């Protein structure tokens, strides 16, 4: 009924400021209100503020006071939110929030932006293979290591092998780099006849790796 | 500020069986004009945005499953999940809306209890490939278990490692209620080289004692 389409990825480094856009279309163009919640890894959603587009009203959670600047602009129904003073701890996904009448649904979401705050280059992974060596079943995988920002996505076979497949989320190294491991699980009888292929794609390096993984 | 406190963090429920979330308030949220309670839930899974359910405390939002319900009494509110299906597996945060700064719960995760399942666990050793690069990954894989706490410990040469590994765990499997969890041993390849046996100790309450998965170098 409502789409809030957000700005793109973002990669800042620390001490820097970020600026992230809503679009609203679908219903009204000037008087709601539009707010910002934003979780980090690991933690709870957290409320940043409100701002009405039509008066430019504005009202920031206490610990963004000073930090934060909402503005908007009634004529492309676009509401933005300006974070400076960057850390780590703003590495998070932004939410904004348009808050409707009575009669229908009383909120709408968007989809979220990612805001990576950190030191690290862009970079693209290496990809391993984890070679299947258990029960009638063998794992076999592939390791998706240093690469910078997040994320990635691997496939198996083009997306056409689903059944038994685990990707995990990814872990920070102390060196700023991402590492990932995707695995599945096939019957043994299997290595033999079929061919297991790892489908990675890290966008932001515009690197996209094929990876065969077979019995050593 | 309007704190909201959660409970319980975490829940296990069998499916169709009753779950029930905590959230209680600092201060009332009560407005005296209309003797609504400015509480809302949220419903968060992956691949979507935090999802409203219940506004005013008991008010189900359009397209909510009438098994879910809200209650408030005074500083307290509570969510009820009648009869629990697997897609209702997510975080849950209560809201308050009275004053003009919102403040959410700090959440609280629902899963499925399933029975006890015990771990099937894989060792992998460093890729040739990545030897080349003077550093080595060691993979260890725990498969399809339930609960989620289990203890990876990594030995080289019967050294336990501490501080040098790094896991993850999927969410919850639609189909089985299992996780699965992937441990990462990183290493110097001179290190790698040097010690001879690389073993994965796995501990967790499916397993009798703790299972053992290892490998020699170079075999
Ligand atoms: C409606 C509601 O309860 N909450 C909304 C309301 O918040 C108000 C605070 O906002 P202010 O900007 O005013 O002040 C900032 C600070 O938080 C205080 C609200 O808490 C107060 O208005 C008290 O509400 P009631 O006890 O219902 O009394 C109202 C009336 O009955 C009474 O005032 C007399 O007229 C009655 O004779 O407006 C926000 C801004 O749009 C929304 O975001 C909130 O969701
Ligand atoms: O096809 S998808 O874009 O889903 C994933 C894509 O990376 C697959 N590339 C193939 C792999 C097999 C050899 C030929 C190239």
């Amino acid at each position: 009924q409502v789409q809030l389409v957000q700005s793109g990825a973002e990669v800042r480094k620390p001490g820097a400021s970020v600026k992230v856009s809503c679009k609203a279309s679908g219903y009204s163009f000037t008087d709601y209100y539009m707010h910002w919640v934003r979780q980090a890894p690991g933690q709870g959603l957290e409320w940043m503020g409100w701002i009405n587009p039509k008066s430019g009203g504005t009202n920031y959670a206490q610990r963004f006071q000073g930090r934060v600047t909402m503005t908007g602009d009634t004529s492309i129904s676009a509401a933005y939110m300006d974070l400076a003073s960057l850390t780590s701890d703003d590495t998070a996904v932004y939410y904004c929030v348009k808050d409707c009448g009575s009669g229908g649904l009383r909120d709408f979401w968007g989809q979220g932006t990612t805001v990576t705050v950190s030191s690290a280059s862009t970079k693209g992974p290496s990809v391993f293979p984890l070679a299947p060596s258990s029960g009638g079943t063998a794992a076999l995988g592939c390791l998706v290591k240093d690469y910078f920002p997040e994320p990635v996505t691997v496939s198996w076979n083009s997306g056409a092998l689903t059944s038994g497949v685990h990707t995990f989320p990814a872990v920070l190294q102390s060196s700023g780099l991402y590492s990932l491991s995707s695995v599945v699980t096939v019957p043994s009888s299997s290595l033999g006849t079929q061919t297991y292929i790892c489908n990675v794609n890290h966008k932001p390096s515009n690197t996209k790796v094929d990876k065969k993984v077979e019995p050593k | 500020d309007i704190q909201m406190t959660q409970s319980p963090d975490s829940l296990a429920v069998s499916l169709g069986e009753r779950a029930t979330i905590n959230c209680k308030s600092s201060q009332s949220v009560l407005s005296r004009a209309n003797n609504n309670y400015y509480v809302a839930w949220y419903q968060h899974k992956p691949g979507q945005p935090p999802k409203l359910l219940i506004y005013w405390a008991s008010t189900r939002e359009f397209g909510v499953p009438d098994r879910f319900s809200g209650s408030g009494s005074g500083t307290d509110f509570t969510l009820t999940i009648n009869s629990l299906q697997a897609e209702d597996v997510a975080v849950y945060y209560c809201q308050q809306y009275y004053t003009s700064r919102r403040t959410f719960g700090q959440g609280t995760k629902v899963e499925i209890k399933r029975t006890v399942a015990a771990p099937s666990v894989f060792i992998f050793p460093p890729s040739d490939e990545q030897l080349k690069s003077g550093t080595a990954s060691v993979v260890c894989l725990l498969n399809n278990f339930y609960p989620r706490e289990a203890k990876v410990q990594w030995k080289v040469d019967n050294a336990l490692q501490s501080g040098n590994s790094q896991e993850s765990v999927t969410e919850q499997d639609s189909k089985d209620s299992t996780y699965s969890l992937s441990s990462t041993l990183t290493l110097s390849k001179a290190d790698y080289e040097k010690h001879k046996v690389y073993a994965c100790e796995v501990t967790h309450q499916g397993l009798s004692s703790p299972v053992t998965k290892s490998f020699n170098r170079g075999e």
